[PDB]
Parts: C-alpha cells; structure tokens; sequence
C-alpha cells in the first residue's frame, strides 16, 4: 500500500498548508472558496464533525486515512440510496419518470446543474422509455 | 401498463374496502374448510363432512390454482419480477412457495387418494396450511420478528435462567420424590424425565395435576420453585408487551413523510456526483469553473459532502428525539455567534 | 331555566357527593337483586329467593322507570336534544337502549310469567342485564376502546400468530395421541375437537387436567408448545397494560386549560373570516381599507391563515414533547436573527 | 376543472409577480402589505410552511393547487370548530353568551372588529334571545 | 438531649447496620413463631410446639412491652409528640394499635388460657399479625397505594369489564351445562353458584379441574371466555408493573437536593413577608423607603411574589422534563432580546 | 507475544464465528450428555446409556482438563493475571471454580465410584452441573442482576404483600375447611401446613386441583383471594420485563463510543496533576513560568478542575437526557451573552 | 361583598391608571419602581403568568378577581411551607435551630432585612429556647 | 483538626481577599490570572458550580471545608481513572503503549506539557518495556 499511503499523504497535505497535522474548519473552507465554493460556517462544520472521530475539532491522519478508507459499494450503502429513491417513486414499482426525476435533482438539494442532469439520465436510461428505471440507476452508480 | 398494476394491488397489496372484502371473503371458505375439516374427525360427522369435502377442495383447488397464476402473471409490474428470472424471482418466496406446495399436493390428493389414514391426513394438513395465506405481505411476522431481535439479549437470558431452575428444580424434586406411592397406587416420579415433565407443566403455571409432590420435602422445593422460576417464564410476554407499546407510543412522535424529501433529493445527488467524480471527462468537472491538482481535493470534498448527505438522510427518517434538540441547538448557536462576529468585524471596518 | 341543568347533571353527569351516594346505593341494590337471583338457583333458597324476588322487582321497574322518565325529560337541557327529534336522539343512544329493554321488559315478564322455566330465566337475564346501568357515561368502555384501537396492530398479530400455533401443536398432539388410552379406560384425544379443546386449556395456562397428552412424542410436542405459544396469548395483557401506564405517564405533562385559549378564539375567528369572504357585501372587507382584483388575494391569504390556526389549535391541545421545543428554538433563532438584522439595518443608514 | 385551474394559475402568478415558479415569505409579505397588514416574519413563515410541503421553503404550483383543493365543510373542520367552541362552553350544553362571545371575539385572538363581531351575532341570532346555540353557527359556516 | 433522638432513630427510622440486624433478628424471631404455629396443627408435632410454644410467648411478649414502651417515651425527640397528646398521637398510628393489640392479646391470652379451640385459634391469629411489625415505617405499603391510586381509572375499568365477562360467562355456561352429569354421576353445574366458581378459577387461570363444560356449547363458550376475558383479570398486574417501571425510570431525572434550598428559603421569606404586611406597625414596612396608600399595592405585589415562589418551589420538586427545557428558553429568549434592546437605545441616546 | 491473546479471545471472550461454532458446539455435546443422564433414569434405557456414559465422560473430562489448564495459561495475556498470584486470582472466579470442581470430581468419580447409586447420583449431578459452562463472562447473571437491584424496592414491597396475603387467606380457609371432608373421604386441609400449600399452588397460578375448598364460606375466600392476591405475585414479571424494554429503549439513544475520549484524557490529565501537584520539585509548577505562597491556591484551583472533569466523564458515559439540553443551554446562553457584554464594551471604550 | 368588590376595583385601577381595563408587565413595573424596587422583565413576566390565566399577557379584572380571591391559610399552602421548612431541617424532629434560620433567612432567598429576621425570630420564639419550632410558626403564620 | 481548619481557612482568605465570606466567578478568575491561566467564564462557571452547594452562585467557607474535605484515593475515584484509561486501551488486557499514552497526553483534553508528560511516563514505567501498565500508574496515583 506504497502507493495508496502516498496519494492519501498527499491529498492531506494539500489540504493542511500548515505542516501542523490537522486539517481545521478554517483550513477546509480556504481550500473550498479556493476552488470557488464559498461554504457557510455550518457546512464546514458538519462536513469536520463526520471525519473527525476523537472530537477535537480538527482531522488527523488516522482519521483521514479512516475516511478514506470507506466504500460507497457497501450494502448498506446500496440500500440507502435505493431508499432515497423510493422517496419520489410514486407508484412503488421501482420506476421513476425522466421528467420527475429531471426536475427533483435540478430544483431540490444539490440543485445538480442541466448538464449532469442530462448526463445522468443519459447514463440512466432503458432504451430511452421514458420512465427510467432507478434499480440498473444504483447498480452502476455502486458497480464503480 | 397499468392494469397490471391495478391488479397487483388488488392481490398483493389491497387497499380500499373491495379488496378487503375479497381477502375477508377468502379468509372465512378457508375458515370453514377448517371447520369442516375438525367435524370429519368426529364418528356423526364422518361421512357427510368428508362427502363435502371433495367438491369444496376442488372448488378451492381451481380457484387458487387460478389466482396464483393471475398473481404470478401481475407480478411483471414491478421491476424486479419483469421478465422469465424477474418471475421465478418471485416464485422464491416463502408465501409464494407455500402456494405453489398447497395447491400441487392438492391436486396430488384428488389424483391418487381418488385412486387410508395417509390419503385424509394429508388433506386434513393441507387445510390448516392454508391459513397461512391469509398475511400475504408478512407483516405480521415482520412487527413480530424485529421486536424479538431486539430484545434478544433479554429473551435469552430469561430462557437460559428459567432453563436452569427448571433442571435444578426437577432433579431435587426427583430425588425427594424417587420412592414415593400416592394413592391409587401409582408412582407419580418414577424418573427424571418424569420430573421434568411435572418442572414443565408447574413453570408454565399450567398445573395439570397428573403429577404433584407428595412428601413435605417436596412439596417445599416445589413451592420455592413456583414462587420463584415462574416470573423467569412469564418474564418473556412483559418484555415483548412493553416493547410493543414502547414502539406505538414512538410512532406519534414520527417526521412527516415530507420532510425527507430535500434529504433524499440531496444524497442521490451527492452520490451521483461522487460517482461522476470518476469520469476525467465527465461534465460534472465544470462546476468549479486549467484544473490538473484540484482533481485530488474535489474528490475528498465530495466524499465527504456525500457523508454529511448519509447521516442528514439518515437523521431524516427517525423519530423526534433529545439529539434533534442539541443539534439544532448547536447550529443556532453557531449561525448566531457567526453573526454578531459580522457585526463586530463591521464595525471595526467602519469605525475603527 | 337552570332546574333542567341541575336535575341532568344530578343523573347523567354526577359530580360531588350526593349524585356518587345515590348512584352507589344503585349499584348495592343491583348487587343484591343479582346476589338473590344466583340464591334462587339453590334447592333450599329457591322458595324464599323468588317469593322476595316478586316485590323488589316490582320496586326496582317502578323506581327505573319513574327515573328514566325524569331523565328523558331532563335531557333537553343540552342543545342537541332540544325537542322530539332530540329526544329520540337521546333515546337511540345505547345505555338509553339497554335502559328501555330492561324496564319493558322487566314489565313484560311481571304481566305474563307471573299470571315456567322461560319466566324466570328471562328475569334472571335482565338483572344480570342491570349492571350495566352503573356506566352512564361509557367511560370505561370509551377508556378500553381507545387503547384498544390504538394497539390494533399489535393484538392483532399476537392473535394470528397464537391461533396459528395453537392449530397446529393440536394437530400434531391429535396424530400423537389418537389411539392412546389413559387410566379407567378412556381415549382422551378421539379427534380434533378434542384437541383443540386441549389446546386451548393449555395455552391459556388454565389447565384443568382432564386430557393429558401420556405419550413420549405428545409430551414433547406439549412441552414445547407451552413454553413457547404461551407467551403469545399472555402478550395482549402485558401490551394493553404498559399502553395502559404510558397513557397516565402521559397525562402527567399535559398543557394547562387555559394555554387553548387563544388558540381556540383564533380557529373561531380565523374560520369566521374565511366564511364571511364568501360575502361581496360583507363588512369584513373594511379590514385591509376600489377593490377588485385583491379579493383574490384575500381569500387565499384568509385560507393560509385559517390552517395556521387548525394547526395552532391542535398543538395546543397535546402533551408537551420534543416537537414543542423544536419549534420554540425556531422561531426564537428566528426572531433574534431579525432583530440583529435591524441593528445592521440601522448602524448602515444612520453611519454608513 | 379546467377553470379552476385557471384562476388558481391567476391568484398563484398574482402572489408571484416574479416567474419564477415560487411564492416566499418575501413575496407574500410584500402582497400582505400591499394590503396593509405589516405581518411579521414569523407569522409569515407559519403561513409558507402549511402551504410547502416538500420543504424547499417556499411554494411551488402543485402546492399551491393543493392547498387550494381543501375544504373547510369536512366533518373533523366541524368538529374543530366545535371542539373551540366548547373552550368557552361554560356548561356543556351548547350555548354560549352573547355577551361572552362577543367579548371573547373582540378581545382575544386576532380581534375581530365590532362591526364583523355585530355581522356575526346577527348571523347566529336565536330569535335574539341572548344565549347563542353555536351548534348552528358551525352548522352555518360549515355549510358555505 | 440526643439520646432520645438516637434512640428513636435506632428504632422507628433505623440507617447503618447494626439496626438493620436488629431488625432481621426480630423477623427472624417472628418466623420461626409462625412456623412454630404452622407446626402446632400437625397431629405428630401439636404436643411439642405447643409445649414450646408457652415460653417463646413470654419471652416475645415482654421483650415488644418493653421494646412498645421504650419507643413511646422515645417518640418525644419529634416536635409533633411531645407531651400528652403528643404520645396519644403516636399511640394513634396504625402501626403503634397493631403493637399494642398484638402485646395486650398476647398478655390476655397468656393470663385466660393457661389460667380450647378459642384459646388457640387467638394465640395462633396473633403471631400471624406479628408479621406486620416489621414494616415500622409503612414504606411497602404508601408505595403501592401511590401508584394503585394514580392508576385508579385503568384497575376501575379493568375490574368492571372483567367482573361483567365473567358473569355474563358464567351464566351462559350454566345455561349450557345446567342438566350434563360427567363420569361417577355429579352434576358440577347445578346452581349459578357453581357456575360463578367455575368462572372464577378459569379467569384467573387457576384450573382446578373440579368443574370442566362437557357439552360441545359449553366447551366453545368456555373457549371463547378463556380466550378473551382472562386477559382483563391479567391487566392490573401488567399496569402496575409498567407503573412502577416508569417511577423507577423516572428516579434517574431527579434534580439535587440541593436545586430546591434557594426556593424553599424564598417561599418562607414571600409567605412571611405576606403575612407580616397584615401588621400596620410592622417593620417589614421600611423595605420600601410618609405611606399612605401604597399599602393596598404593595399587599397585592407580594401576594403575586408568593404565587411566583410557591411556583418555583413546586419545579425545583419534580424531575426534569420538557415543561423545564421550554421553561428555561423562554427566559433566556427574553433575556436576550431586553440585552439587544439595551443595546440598540444605548447606541441611539449616543450617537441618534 | 500475541498467541496468548488470541488464544485467551478465542477462550474467554470469543468474537467471530469459529469461536461461535466452538462454544455451540460443547453447549449441543453438553445437552446429548443431560439427556443420557435422563434416558439413564428410565428402565429399557438404563442399561444402554449408562454403559454409554463412562466412554463419554471419559472422553469429556480429559477434553475440559486440557481446555482448563490451556485457558489458566492462556489468562497471562490480560495484566490482573500475570504471574502466580494472578493464576490463582483467576482460580478464585466463580466460574473457574465450577470448571475445576466438575472436573476434579468427574476423576474421582471415575476413580472411587467405578472402583453404586452414589456414583450413578453424582455423575448425574456433575453433569448437570455442565450447563453452567455455557455463560463464560456471566453476561446473563449481570445483565438480570443489574434489573433487579434497581428495581429492589418495588420487588421486595410486592413479595412481601403477596406473602401476607397469602399467609391471612391460608389462615382463614383453613378455619373455612378445617372439619370438611371431600368426595371419597379425605380431610384436603387437615392442617395450617395443608392450606399453606394450597394457597401457594392458588397464588401461583398453577392450581393442580388436589386440594379445592368445598364449603362456601372457603369458596368465598378463594374467589377474592384469587382475585386480588394472584396479581401481587404476577407483578415482579411486568416489572422486569418493562424495565427491560426501558433499559433496550435507552439504548438507542446513547451517545457514541468516541465522544468520550477528550473527557476520559482530561479526567486522567486533571488526576495526574493534582497527584504531581504534591511534589515540591516537579516540574508541573513550570505551568505558569518565585513561587511560595501560589502553591495553596494552586492545589486548589487543580482539585476544582479535577472534579470538573470527573463530571465531565461521568455525563460523558450516559444516554442522551434533558439535563444534556439544559446544560448545553445554559452554556450557549453564557457565551451569547458575555460576546453582547463584549460588544457593549468594545463600543463604549471607542466611542463613548 | 360589595365592598369586596369595591376596593379590589380601586386596587385594580391603580395597578392600572391606563383605563385600558389591563394589566401589562410595564405597568407592573412602573408601579414596583414607583415603590423602588427596579424588577427586571423576567421577574415582571414571572408574576403575569401566575395572575393571567386567558394567556394573552395581561390582567383583566376577572383574573385579578380570582388572584385576589385565593387564601393562605390552605392546607395544602400549610403543607407546602412546612415541606419548605424541612429542606433545612438536619435532624428530622420539626425544630431549626435560631443560628441556621437567620443565616438561611439573611442570605438566601429574597434576602430578609435583618431587622424584620428577629421580628420574626420574636414571634418564633418557643421561650427563648434556641432551638425554634417551626410548625408552630407556620400554624401562626397561616392563622392570618 | 485545628491546624486543618487554620491552613483552609488561609486558602479561602487568600480565594477572596475581600473579608466577604464568599468567592464568586469574577475573584476566582481574578486569582487564576494573577496565576496566568486566563480561564474562560463557562470554565469559571463550572468551577463554581462543583463546589457551590447551596446554589447562590458562590462558595461559603462551609462549601470550601466540603469541597476541600474529599480525597482522590476513593475506591470510585480508581475506579473511574481506570474506565478513563480503558478508552485508549485497545486490546483490553490493562495495557496501554508508551507513544499512543504520550500522544493522547499532549494531544488531547489539557494538553499536557512535554516535560511532565515525560515525567508520567518516567513514573509509569515498567522497567523501560515501552508498553506501560496502566493499572499501577492508576494504583499509585491514588495511594498519595
Ligand atoms: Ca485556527
Ligand atoms: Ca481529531
Ligand atoms: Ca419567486
Ligand atoms: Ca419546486
Ligand atoms: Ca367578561
Ligand atoms: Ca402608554
Ligand atoms: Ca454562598
């Protein structure tokens, strides 16, 4: 794991700046606004609270290392986002409407812009039916 | 397609009051099969429930020989039942399956009893299987299921305890009880498993009488033992009974359906863009609108934004709790000291 | 004017200490009437029963009647019983019912049976009958519906479930023990009836003794049937008991009367308003003093304004929960962040 | 249902005045001091959040028309109106003063004016004997 | 001085160790008299414990004379029995007339007896009512009269409904059974009476045996009852239970002792204040510094301050809940705006 | 190095599922023993399963002498166990005790007996002594231990209750049926011991049937002691199990295993320098950069942050509350208001 | 009780001077600043709430009606001081000593002026014993 | 003693230094600067409220003698270093390493200084193995 310790080293050091060793609300938010974000007190917030485990308030590479070390192809994690979708499935047979499903993502939440809306659905789509089905949706979404 | 659905939810899961009446309908020909099926043990009603019984079990067996396949045809409506594996998916399913042996031993039944004890037993089996039918979503098997498993801890230290009083219990009572004769003339404990038995019957408070201790030293470990390992086996309907109504009494303090929705909205979102994150040529990539380091930090900053997304999802389907309170506590308090901090750096802007 | 009150809240509604005397020497009489009928079964006690039975039924159909009569009238009191369409509407109330039945016919049986066994097993059922004339009210039967209702899911499936084990451990013990023969000669489980009534002494842990399963196989079966489906027909006490505790638990944080208030004079008025707007001439529209197109406007802000209120009143009327202090923290952050808002407002125009 | 929908589009573009598709507390505060009621915030976002309901915190067409689409003659709005009106009940049996009617309607909640509270009496008049039935009185304003 | 009051707390509120051996020397004591007793009815054992029983009589009942005494004088530590009727106060308690009839029957019954049936049965009966010497305080029993009084309504509900199922029961099982004779030629429900005790003993799911339904009618009323009614007679000690589960839940969100001593000194101080304003020549009228008619406001003022700490003084009692929470914002809101509104007129007398 | 903590993780505390396969493994080798001490009992099987128990307890009592010596070496892996001392530490445990008692007594069983009924009997007890060996950590007996201790109070007033009435009712039945005599002339309460034992077999609920008062006045008795006094013996079941459900319902809402790791390195932290504080020469005193009479207050000012921190831990360590809401409150609000104090102050210092 | 009535109408209308009919927390004040006791709106809002019963945050002439009506001379007002007169009792036998309840009295609390402690020291005082018995001066007390 | 009540009663006269008999948040923090410590006002608060009883917001000499009159060599006081310690160790057997120990020392809570962290770890010290015991640390801190 050469080579994974290494990229994650340098990631973390692309965020710290400081050679403290840990990577602050402050230090986050300077990163994000860098990369023209401009994220609220709150955000940044609770975007430390779920790496940082010991509860100081700052991230150490163990908990880095810990965060990254993650998978977005769990189970659990397939469930949910299936979950979520089931949120907006009206009639509970597992299909969305293209149309629904364009307009819940560019006005609700993120508000994803049209483009990646666009490339979603050009990614989830059965023959272009029209009705997307948001089961194959999460299958290739966690396949990775 | 739409009438698929229609009848699917007719079927599988009703709602209104025509649908129930059809299930309740269902319910009470199966209720009486039963009944029928009781009164043909007895000598008077042999002959004429047994006579009812061929023409009632090929009604029902061509009824539901019919539903199940009008069921397994409107399954299609779904997405995961569409198509031949989508079908045999469905057929997986320990409802369905019990179904399927239901009627195919039925019709076994009418093939070659029609050509003994095993040719009505079976029959006599089949009818209380079919009972079974009646929760065709398992929800009561699931509310029962989840409350067990998690009060599991607690059931089987009660089962373990009550288990070990139990042996304990009967051995003595055995041994004080070895030798004695009541009246009649018949030795009420001639062995362990004779005491068991009686441990049995006396802890489930059932006391039949066909066993009782006779001598005083006997009788006293019997009445300790009542006193005491009883509560041990009465203790499991409390701790199922109180999680029951502990669970009711949370689901009045539940977060309306909608109230999930920008949540929802959010993770599929993030984790979508997380997703997308992996394509270099990806069109996600011009939010941030050159870019050949940012690449390594974009992606940690999204991940965790798509964690922060998991617990706000997660947050959002639980019921109103002291955590809900300190963490919008915590965040006002938070916006709030941001705020007089603008005033403050304002001012000393401005003024000086 | 007030007498008709008075009398009504004498008998239908008591309150203090005279309405509890009466309505308790009601009860003792009933109790002893009850108490001579169960003696008129008796060989010694019939005749004196049933000759003292003759006037203090004659007593009790007079005195019942006159009180009904006095209760029928008094009930004009109330606005819903105004006139004879309310008085049959009093009358068609159940405890109204039951009261006419047992006074007809307690004087059908008095001009008939007295001028055989049909006579008095008519009487005997309507003093068995007058024990229910104590609950005026239904508060009891209200109290045990309510939570009845509330845990439906629950008891319903403890019951599904229980019943099926029931069927089937009597079944199984039924093959066990078909050809068995006890002591003195008898088969105790000669079919499924036999079972079943088994079945059912031991699985509500009652256990009278007269069928006992004596084979290895019936023990085993019976032993783990009653270790197990023993708790589920012992669970719909245990659930209805803690649902029963977490009630009063509940009442113990209730908001004072008077916080409804001005809830409830807002919903009055806030419905008012909504009612009146449906009125082009109504002097409800000198309020926001040509107007045109802002009627329109009016009526929707009146309906939004309207639910506000719903929703306020029906806050108001609940126990004190997290959801209170949720919205409490809300709308104070709010009203701060407003106020510190105005302060940046202020020093911006006054300082620049 | 044609013409319903249209005038519901026209009070929704009135509230509106934007095109952008969502009603604020900002834009509904504007039109309410418009006509002259200086709301406060909070009462305004009292009145957005009933009408919200997938909680982007403001109100978009499908809310608007159901919010629109509900009826006060319902049977549990009857017995709201009834369960309000026994707060002031003093007795139980279904009246209730003119004179405490009166008072409490001009004094309390949101104060009616004299002249509505005198509409209102005269509506729910029995024969002016001066002990209103305020059964009718629902029963009236139920009945639209 | 402290004598007294070490004695006294030896005996009637005993802490540490060496009283709580005394005490369980003394219940052991008592044991072994009741068993004694038990012992006196068996044929082989009457002479011997008899025999014995003479001494150990004389020896408890001068030990509790002396002991009876000893606390008597030993209660005028208290402040409410000191003096004459203040030992007729303490000989009032129930506790104190148990100790007294058990030591002057005791004497009797030494002093007649020895100086049949009778004068057995009594000595008998009265080391059975030495039992209840050993609750001193009656701690057992105010704590189930706590919570059986709280949960009045839900016991009054459940008896009721109970006692009107087993009657009703009752009488349609004997109805069903009135002419049925079982084996060996005995008719067991030949009254109501019988039927009443066969509804008894299967309602509270005892079973004897001596009474079973044997007609098909009978046996399906009877399984219907046992079904459903033994679970109101199995309520109480399930609402109970959860009852005393939530008090003792409820003992973990207990406030210190110590939250309640800056309330309770200001209840006394407003209570006192209250009272003293009622003297014109007071010295409790210098506060407020001739004064004329300030009195009539200052007496309502403090009458307000006094409703306000016997507020407070009622919250610092009970354990913490949402009511505090709310409570506990409102002020702190308030707080905050009057300090921005101290702010904003601050800044406006300054530089407005 | 680290074999010895696998092997003492696979032992004492196992985790995973081979140890799970283990474990299931010796309890299912265990039970096949009990039940050959069971079938040993009966007469056909007498022969066979006792000539089968001598190869099987051979082959039990050299597996658990070697699983015993390997678990004792084994338990140097943890520190309260290294060393001679810490062996016969871990010897002195109860569940080592039994381990070694079933075994020591198994070889001198095998050695003595085999070189009788005693040896048959205490083979049969050993071996239901082998149950124990499932619970290794005894987490059943603490997890019951814990429930019953809190609940203490409430269980030692209902046993107590109970066995008054039990004991009264007893008396007065006894009385009731002392000269009575049943169906084929034998006196059921022939003395005090006699109705004691049916009232204990009535109390509990069991109701063998043996002994039934056959007079009305003991019928009476019967009836309302049946009714009243059964539930004050079925009470210690509901309170269990309802603090059972309440304990599993508080374990949702704890807070997580991390949180505590600043409170748990502050308390150790505060403790060590208030214990470094008592050396004159440590260089803890360099904390604040001469000093002679700072010392007092110092070690002062170290208790007070030491006792902070132990609070600190111990909130750490409970389940979210209101006193969590409260506290975190309270803080905010002191935060909030000395930053408006500081406002205040900053202004007026500039401007004045 | 017309005269009852009568001087609690005159009270009323000096708490009030406005006309109005009301009670508010600022007239409250002006009235106990008048008396020179500077509350603060916490304390102000405390003794509304006790005397508003309606809830709309003042007092009419019904509510201070009923507050005026009220007696302390109540049992449960009895119990209720002798449950506040336990708090400092050590041993348990109904007597505090003089020490401790001046102390307690001056120093907690509303602060009692030391002159009005030993007025109230005179009149708990059981002989001039030391030891104060302090049911006797809750039975006094609540003779009135 | 004597000599115990003369040496607390310095320490307190030294706390206040205004003859009052009580100490507040604002002496206490006063004292604790003269130190160089400059405490936050929540800390003082919390500092306070340990030792204050009576709950005035101050400490009387009768709540300093209790505050002073306790002992950290408490069977609970062990107890609870033990289950603090037993957060940082990981395999559960009653040891902790020299580096995770000094780590958490100077990284966590009061940040411990270098000096006598190193002081620590030369007292918990079995014989330089570098996997220190953290039972005997725990056994002597507590037997002074
Ligand atoms: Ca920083
Ligand atoms: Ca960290
Ligand atoms: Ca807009
Ligand atoms: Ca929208
Ligand atoms: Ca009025
Ligand atoms: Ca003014
Ligand atoms: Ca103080």
């Amino acid at each position: 794991t050469e080579e994974q310790i290494a990229e994650f080293k340098e990631a973390f050091s692309l965020f710290d700046k400081d050679g403290d060793g840990t990577i602050t609300t402050k230090e986050l938010g300077t990163v994000m606004r860098s990369l023209g974000q401009n994220p609220t007190e709150a955000e940044l917030q609770d975007m430390i609270n779920e790496v940082d485990a010991d509860g100081n308030g700052t991230i150490d590479f163990p908990e880095f290392l810990t965060m990254m070390a993650r998978k977005m192809k769990d189970t659990d994690s397939e469930e949910e986002i299936r979950e979520a979708f089931r949120v907006f499935d009206k009639d509970g047979n597992g299909y969305i409407s293209a149309a629904e499903l364009r307009h819940v993502m560019t006005n609700l939440g993120e508000k994803l812009t049209d483009e990646e809306v666009d490339e979603m659905i050009r990614e989830a789509d059965i023959d272009g039916d029209g009705q997307v089905n948001y089961e194959e949706f999460v299958q290739m979404m966690t396949a990775k | 397609t739409h009438v698929q659905g229609r009848v699917y939810n007719f079927l599988e899961r009703p709602t209104g009051w025509k649908c129930f009446v059809y299930h309740f309908a269902v319910f009470l020909i199966v209720l009486v099969c039963l009944i029928f099926s009781v009164l043909s043990t007895i000598e008077q009603y042999a002959a004429l429930a047994t006579g009812t019984l061929f023409w009632m079990e090929i009604v029902l067996v061509v009824f539901f020989g019919t539903e199940y396949v009008v069921r397994l045809w409107s399954a299609g409506c779904r997405s995961k039942y569409v198509g031949l594996w989508g079908r045999l998916r469905f057929a997986r399913k320990p409802i369905s399956i019990i179904d399927l042996i239901v009627v195919v031993a039925s019709m076994v039944v009418l093939c070659v009893g029609s050509k003994a004890t095993s040719a009505i037993r079976g029959i006599r089996f089949l009818q209380i299987l079919r009972m079974l039918h009646v929760d065709r979503q398992g929800g009561t098997w699931r509310l029962l299921g989840s409350v067990v498993f998690i009060h599991r801890q607690e059931l089987i230290t009660t089962l373990y305890i009550g288990f070990l009083g139990l042996i304990f219990s009967s051995y003595f009572v055995y041994l004080a009880e070895k030798d004695a004769v009541n009246e009649s003339g018949r030795v009420e404990f001639g062995s362990y498993a004779d005491a068991l038995w009686w441990g049995v019957v006396t802890v489930t408070t059932i006391g039949y009488g066909d066993k009782v201790p006779q001598t005083w030293v006997g009788k006293t470990i019997a009445s300790c033992f009542s006193v005491f390992a009883i509560s041990f086996f009465a203790l499991p309907a409390g701790i199922l009974g109180s999680g029951f109504a502990l669970k009711v009494q949370q689901k009045q303090r539940q977060k309306h359906f909608n109230r999930q929705i920008p949540a929802a909205a959010s993770l599929i979102q993030t984790a979508w863009r997380c997703y997308a994150a992996e394509n270099p040529d990806s069109s996600t990539w011009k939010i941030y609108i050159l870019r050949e380091h940012h690449r390594a930090t974009i992606k940690v900053i999204r991940r965790m934004q798509y964690f922060v997304a998991k617990k706000k999802f997660q947050q959002a389907r639980k019921p109103y709790d002291v955590r809900d309170v300190i963490e919008q506590y915590s965040q006002g308090h938070l916006n709030l000291m941001v705020r007089i901090k603008e005033l403050q750096r304002r001012l000393d802007q401005s003024i000086g």
